[PDB]
């Protein structure tokens, strides 16, 4: 999956690990991780969620002690729109015969959370569904690639 | 000798016109279909 997007997204920032490189975890300054801290966890940018038995009210108010002062430039406000990540039909092929078992994963480029198409994506992805060789149903199940599998 | 000269010379212009419009066209179809292997780069990564 850390390939596929390699690959996907080759060339744009949606192409790299969430865990990064060697060479960057070997040299990452303390004034490198403040630096991400303060340039990223900004208050617009963060939701304080909760659920349970909490009052709404009593949760704004200890968020409202707790969750601090105002920024004072516009710059810190605004919430940055991220450059466009550009797909790629193309193949990444990591072969290693000594390997046991084979991965292999394929895709189109989505919509975005925004599109209302993601649903009926996700309604033509319950169609086909999934599969591993513990599924009790067997032949009978109901999706057609799992039957054929 | 040869009364089919006519038409010989007349189909050898259309034959050269096709030719040479099919050649090129199916040369680009080739080098396409190619291209996933002609620009191809490949790496050795071992666990070295
Ligand atoms: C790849 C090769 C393609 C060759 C196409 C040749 C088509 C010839 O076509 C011929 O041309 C003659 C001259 O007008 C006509 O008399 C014939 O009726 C016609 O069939």
């Amino acid at each position: 999956f850390d390939y596929l997007h390699a690959t996907a997204f080759q060339g744009t920032a949606l192409a790299r690990t969430v865990e990064g490189t060697t060479e960057n975890i070997k040299h990452l300054t303390r004034a490198d991780l403040a630096s991400y801290i303060d340039t990223h966890f900004k208050a617009p940018r963060m939701v304080l969620a909760a659920a349970g038995g909490i009052s709404h009210k009593e949760l704004v108010d200890a968020a409202r002690q707790h969750f601090s002062g105002v920024s004072f430039t516009y710059k810190e406000d605004a919430v940055p729109i991220l450059p466009r990540c550009r797909f790629t039909g193309s193949e990444i092929r990591a072969r290693d015969d000594a390997l046991p078992v084979a991965h292999v994963a394929l895709a189109v480029e989505g919509p975005g959370w925004a599109d209302p198409d993601n649903v009926v994506l996700h309604v033509a992805n319950a169609i086909i569904g999934r599969y591993d060789r513990t599924f009790g149903g067997g032949k009978h199940l109901s999706s057609r690639l799992a039957a054929l599998a | 000798a040869e009364p089919e000269h006519d038409q010989r010379k007349r189909m050898g212009l259309k034959m050269l016109l096709i030719s040479a419009l099919l050649t090129s066209l199916l040369y680009y179809m080739k080098r396409h279909k190619w291209s996933v292997l002609k620009s191809r780069k490949m790496a050795y990564r071992p666990p070295k």
